[PDB]
């Protein structure tokens, strides 16, 4: 991959390319995604239920085209190739919003005023969608294929470093650029996630000399399916289709085949963590509006509370403790370290348990009102602070989990098809956004109603969150059962 | 700590052509640029051609601008250096060495570090 | 890249038989469906059967099922198209083709690649 000479500068603009375009192609996400349901409500008119669906629709795009968009990497275009394409839709549908908002160009392209705007909006979000489905499943393993030549030690601290890259585009876009789109104005707060994005198109670009490729062979899938056509047409069963058992095919294919048979079944057992991971993120922040925030305030602000340990719990992580635990052996593998992670995700949940019981017993008593993004929320009288010991535990299970996550998808994949496993591992995780999702209609169910009450910008104190949480925690202890059964048998079969 | 050795030098009449090798050792992992340096007799020490073990642009300077030819063999480790119709004024003694950054003014030799014995060159 | 030599058309009389044959000299994998289509004079182009090198599977085109019996020989890499109760409204301009991909539609004809140049069969 990389001559002898200079081998050691090849590889660290080999990777301050590929970690200086995912904190600006994060940048342009959250540019986009973090103050859209606000811009769409504003004196020119959509209601509560219409802008939501758009930010809905856009994030289904994002996960059920990442494994589509990784077949096209490793069949046609390869993963370099394939970047530059999909950044080019993620900066040409980027570039419908600035237009949107300006008074002087809003008209020609919405339309005629009425005396709305459904046409450009959605087109440029379908576009938008479809960029970050494609660069999120291409980035991560052409990121570590840089570093793969000094063995799995310098695989795991890539993604150390870049998923600390990742929460740092977070902090920048959520604080920086939602500040500038509420206050200042629309146009210039849209129209630097458009440029952000034109920047990594050309950061990796002008340093296409220093990455290592490898050519595109699509005939990996074509042998893939026939060996599924054999097997189910006709020791594990895709044993016979050896050649040595009499079959037409070569020997190391069929182990690729067998190789997904395995994988599969672990992501299957992830879908719980992801369900009870999505709801902790939007169910908290409806909780800290109701606690008495410090003495306008964006509502972006209240997401970044955990996007601001995992840029100061990383660097300790990745200098303190992953050498304590080298030296001695103590938890070498990659299934060891998300099954500690899914027990932190279970103490934060029922942490935060805790922490709501107390809370409504306390606005029984004395309320004071706040209006926080325009709005008003009927907040107990306690500080926004007490809430610290609840995003720590989710801080710790986001460096276990989404960080050994990432590593045993690409070093648990055939090197014919890394970006298609990636590819399921973000379409996956989508099942687990949106089956989460139902679990909290169907709780607030008019049978149960433990959140019938709450609504848009709606009150919680008549409705019951607190049970909520502990239910949470409770389908986050079965998980982590039934995830070390299936763990110990990829183990023993490994 | 790196290793340099000059070869290929020697005394040519006017118009000749020299291959100068100048092979590397050690940990040889950590080289950014290597050059080539000329030091005529009563002149101060002065560069040649320079060129990046990283992305291959190579630099050059306005005094031998459009003769000379730096490249580099990854497989044995060596630049070549090649110059095209000799001039008695480039009559001198010439060195090769290396720099772990060297990004900045590649041409200026205080940016580089290691150094070699050295090679003479007579042309007439 | 991949070439398909027809041999067997022949012309007879209504209530015969006959055995088409179809050989290749393209490579032998890469190739997962193997295909025969009948088409008359000035009359759109019909598949009449097709078959799987992997499965064996066989599609017979529904209007002559029945009467006709496709077959494969690894050995020989050429397969058979045996007919029988030949009627004169088989008589038509015959094809053999292959392609890289038959999951999606084994008949129609806008799925396979390489063709051949055909046999014309005769029944009176």
């Amino acid at each position: 991959g990389r001559a002898a000479i200079g081998a050691f500068h090849g590889r660290r603009l080999a990777c301050a390319a590929v970690l200086l375009a995912e904190l600006l192609e994060r940048v342009a996400f959250y540019g986009i995604t973090s103050n859209l349901v606000l811009f769409l409500n504003g004196p020119p008119d959509w209601e509560g239920a219409q802008a939501s669906q758009a930010l809905l629709l856009f994030m289904g795009i994002t996960y059920l085209v990442s494994p589509f968009g990784g077949w096209l990497a490793d069949a046609l275009l390869g993963k370099f190739g394939t970047i530059l394409l999909s950044m080019a839709l993620y900066l040409l549908g980027m570039l419908a919003f600035p237009v949107i908002a300006a008074p002087h160009t809003r008209q020609g392209l919405c339309g005629d005023i009425p005396l709305y705007c459904a046409a450009a909006t959605f087109v440029g979000l379908v576009l938008v969608g479809l960029g970050v489905g494609s660069v999120k499943a291409n980035i991560t393993p052409f990121g570590a294929d840089q570093v793969k030549d000094r063995g799995p030690e310098a695989t795991r601290r890539f993604f150390n470093w870049f998923y600390w890259s990742i929460n740092l585009g977070a902090i920048l876009s959520l604080g920086g650029i939602a500040y500038i789109q509420q206050n200042v104005s629309f146009v210039i707060g849209y129209s630097i996630p458009a440029i952000c994005i034109g920047i990594s198109f050309m950061v990796f670009l002008c340093g296409q000399s220093f990455f290592i490729t490898k050519p595109p062979d699509g005939s990996a899938f074509t042998d893939m399916f026939k060996i599924l056509a054999y097997s189910c047409c006709s020791q594990s069963l895709f044993e016979m289709a050896k050649l040595s058992r009499g079959g037409p095919f070569r020997e190391d294919k069929v182990e690729d085949v067998k190789a997904l048979v395995k994988i599969i079944p672990v992501f299957l057992a992830l879908i719980p963590y992801w369900t009870v991971y999505f709801q902790m993120q939007t169910t908290y922040v409806l909780q800290s509006l109701h606690l008495k925030i410090p003495e306008t305030f964006p509502a972006a602000w209240l997401t970044m509370f955990d996007a601001v340990l995992i840029l100061i719990l990383i660097p300790l992580k990745d200098k303190l403790v992953d050498p304590v635990l080298k030296r001695n052996g103590l938890l070498p593998s990659s299934l060891k370290r998300i099954a500690v992670g899914m027990f932190f995700v279970m103490c934060s949940a029922f942490a935060a348990g805790i922490l709501e019981s107390n809370r409504l017993k306390i606005v029984k008593v004395k309320t004071i009102n706040q209006t926080i993004g325009n709005v008003t929320y009927h907040a107990a009288d306690m500080p926004i602070w007490w809430q610290i010991p609840q995003y720590v535990l989710i801080g710790f299970s986001e460096i276990f989990a989404s960080i050994a996550g990432l590593e045993f998808a690409y070093s648990a994949a055939p090197k014919s098809m890394q970006s298609a496993i990636m590819g399921l591992f973000f379409f996956f995780s989508g099942i687990g956004s949106f089956v989460g999702s139902g679990l909290l209609a169907l709780v607030s169910i008019k049978e149960i109603g433990w959140m019938s009450n709450h609504t848009d910008f709606g009150n919680i104190n008549g409705c019951q969150l607190n049970y909520y949480f502990f239910l949470l925690a409770a389908i986050q202890g079965a998980t982590l059962l039934l995830f070390l059964i299936v763990s110990v048998k990829y183990d023993h079969q490994k | 700590q790196v290793q340099l050795v000059e070869s290929g030098g020697g005394s040519v009449q006017a118009g000749g052509s020299l291959r100068l090798s100048c092979a590397a050792s050690g940990d040889i992992e950590t080289i950014w640029y290597l050059g080539w340096f000329r030091q005529a007799p009563g002149k101060e020490r002065e560069g040649v051609a320079a060129l990046s073990t990283v992305t291959g642009s190579t630099y050059y300077a306005d005094s031998v601008k459009g003769r000379f030819t730096v490249s580099l063999d990854n497989a044995k480790n060596t630049v070549y250096l090649q110059m095209n119709s000799l001039k008695p004024e480039d009559t001198a003694l010439y060195y090769c060495a290396a720099a772990y950054t060297g990004w900045m003014a590649p041409l200026w030799q205080w940016v580089y570090s290691y150094w070699g014995q050295g090679t003479q060159v007579t042309v007439s």
